[PDB]
């Protein structure tokens, strides 16, 4: 947004290798678990992954085993209601449209105060010049 | 030559914060627009005094024709030969694209990292046989040095009528 | 740290502190085949804590941070209920150790 | 312009602060997504239980 | 360099503290013993503000 001296430079990171890593965390976690938060690559089954994680919050393991089938379908659906959610909500992502709609809005005020007199006769610069001479100039300008 | 559509009563636009952006001119009738002369930074890109000299220099977002000249999204790039590969590497310039020296300064697009297709199976595992102790260490500041400033013998500094 | 956590040292440092982080990064993995469950004399069996692992021909029990194979017996396995609706289960024979000593 | 050098070096420091905040924009990704250094693939079959 | 980039910013604060006592603001001169050696006090009391 190049209006009067102001860039707007570009994120090193493309939105398009920020979802690189997202898919490669992803990829991660669901063929492996945490064993990459902690060296090299271990597969694991995902049927037993979970039992891992069932171990880690006091159910012995036969819960899930006995019971496959009915947390399957109770994942699979509570993702469903996941887009819903947020795709016909008013605004889920008001945190995020807090921080874009503050650095515009901080941003206009900033290019809105070219347009005052501070106390000078008027609030172009090249008016000042064309209609008075140097020497009580600078008393404007200044 | 603009695309606006002037009420045939008004003499020139401003759509945000009162910027002018089409100036009729009093003679053809005709809408014209008006863009700024482009400008922008000007970036330096050494690989330091000691491996060498050669340095290539980057125009913030500034068109290519307005000026090894390598046109990236982030501007205008003078002095880098842009290949075909992709290295983790050392000077970041912005979209996506590094730059580093290579008896030559040349550009790239940033590689994340090596592949891996983890030989999932879903009745496989693999269950490590031996053990690394790894030692690493983490620097954290937790001060900064003390200062204390004496106004009246900054702004004035021993002078009574001031 | 990078990896499991084991202890850390404090050193000085001019204006801040450094850490020494003693870690775990498991090394030189071998795969394997596994299973979730056993069925011996019609009843799941399930790791007391472990995993069943297969060389190929034979089951063990192992942690999940080391290979060392142990003989599958009823101290390092907990039953229950019948090999039915556990996916996945497989075949084998749990080593009983009283019957040897009364046999 | 010729006026403004006699301020001394204000615009040196608002230059340098604003670019003080552009580069910790690009170290926050970096902190959060670049966590893996190996870049990780689903299989092509895609039958987890 | 974490702990080098806090010396580094502020013995460079100061040093710009320091450099900003020797510019005019728009006065006859940076110094202050000139203007109360060269001008009468009803109107050096303008310059010193
Ligand atoms: C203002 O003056 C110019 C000429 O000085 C006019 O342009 C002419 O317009 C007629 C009718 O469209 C054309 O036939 C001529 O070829 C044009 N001549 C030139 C040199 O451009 C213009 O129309 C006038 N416009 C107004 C509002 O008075
Ligand atoms: C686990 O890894 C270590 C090395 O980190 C191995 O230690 C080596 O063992 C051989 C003989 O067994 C010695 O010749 C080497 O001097 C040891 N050190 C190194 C750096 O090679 C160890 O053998 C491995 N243990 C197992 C069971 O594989
Ligand atoms: C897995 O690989 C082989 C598979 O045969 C195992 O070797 C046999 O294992 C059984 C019991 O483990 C022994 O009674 C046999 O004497 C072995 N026979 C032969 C030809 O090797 C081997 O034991 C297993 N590996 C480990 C580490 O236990
Ligand atoms: C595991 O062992 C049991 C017993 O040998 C097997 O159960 C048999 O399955 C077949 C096929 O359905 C039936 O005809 C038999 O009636 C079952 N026998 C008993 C005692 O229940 C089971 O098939 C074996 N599973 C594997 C993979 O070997
Ligand atoms: C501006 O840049 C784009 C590609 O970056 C190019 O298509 C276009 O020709 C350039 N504009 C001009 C007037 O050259
Ligand atoms: C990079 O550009 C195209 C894209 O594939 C490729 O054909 C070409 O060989 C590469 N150019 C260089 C200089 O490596
Ligand atoms: C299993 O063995 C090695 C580990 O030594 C591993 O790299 C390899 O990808 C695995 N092979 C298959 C077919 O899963
Ligand atoms: C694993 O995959 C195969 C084919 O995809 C299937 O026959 C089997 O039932 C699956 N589950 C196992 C071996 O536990």
């Amino acid at each position: 947004q190049k209006f009067n001296g102001l860039t707007v430079l570009p994120p090193l990171l493309t939105d398009e290798m920020i979802a690189q890593y997202t898919s490669a965390l992803l990829a991660g976690t669901i063929t492996s678990g945490w064993t990459f938060g902690a060296g090299a690559a271990l597969q694991i089954p995902f049927a037993m992954q979970m039992a891992y994680r069932f171990n880690g919050i006091g159910v012995t393991q036969n819960v899930l085993y006995e019971n496959q089938k009915l947390i399957a379908n109770q994942f699979n659906s509570a993702i469903g209601k996941i887009q819903d959610s947020l795709s016909s909500t008013a605004s889920a992502l008001g945190k995020l449209q807090d921080v874009v709609n503050q650095n515009a809005q901080a941003l206009n005020t900033l290019v809105k105060q070219l347009s005052s007199n501070f106390g000078a006769i008027s609030s172009v610069l090249n008016d000042i010049l064309s209609r008075l001479d140097p020497p009580e100039a600078e008393v404007q300008i200044d | 030559e603009s695309n606006k559509k002037f009420l045939p009563f008004q003499q020139f636009g401003r759509d945000i914060a009162d910027t002018t952006d089409a100036v009729r001119d009093p003679q053809t009738l005709e809408i014209l627009d008006i863009t700024p002369c482009s400008f922008g930074g000007v970036s330096v890109i050494t690989p330091g005094t000691n491996t060498s000299n050669q340095v290539a220099v980057l125009y913030q977002d500034v068109n290519c024709t307005e000026v090894n000249v390598f046109q990236t999204r982030a501007g205008c790039l003078i002095g880098a030969e842009h290949v075909n590969n992709s290295y983790e590497c050392d000077i970041p310039i912005g979209a996506g694209i590094c730059a580093s020296y290579q008896q030559s300064i040349i550009a790239y697009t940033m590689s994340l990292g090596a592949e891996n297709s983890v030989a999932y199976s879903n009745n496989s595992i693999a269950i490590p046989t031996n053990f690394t102790i790894s030692v690493t260490t983490e620097i954290l500041p937790v001060s900064m040095t003390k200062t204390s400033v004496d106004c009246t013998m900054y702004i004035c500094g021993d002078s009574t009528e001031c | 740290g990078k990896g499991y956590h084991l202890m850390s040292f404090p050193q000085s440092a001019p204006h801040g502190v450094v850490f020494l982080h003693v870690t775990y990064v498991p090394a030189q993995e071998k795969n394997f085949t596994t299973a979730p469950a056993i069925c011996h004399d019609g009843k799941a069996h399930f790791p007391r804590e472990g995993v069943f692992v297969s060389n190929g021909t034979h089951w063990f029990v192992t942690q999940r941070n080391f290979y060392e194979p142990q003989i599958i017996t009823t101290d390092n396995t907990f039953v229950s209920g019948n090999c039915d609706v556990v996916i996945g289960i497989v075949n084998n024979t749990v080593y009983d150790p009283l019957q040897p000593e009364l046999d | 312009s010729n006026l403004l050098l006699q301020y001394g070096s204000f615009c040196t420091q608002l230059n340098r602060a604003l670019t003080g905040i552009a580069v910790e924009q690009d170290k926050n990704t970096q902190e959060v997504f670049a966590q893996v250094k190996q870049i990780y693939k689903t299989p092509p079959i895609k039958d987890f239980g």
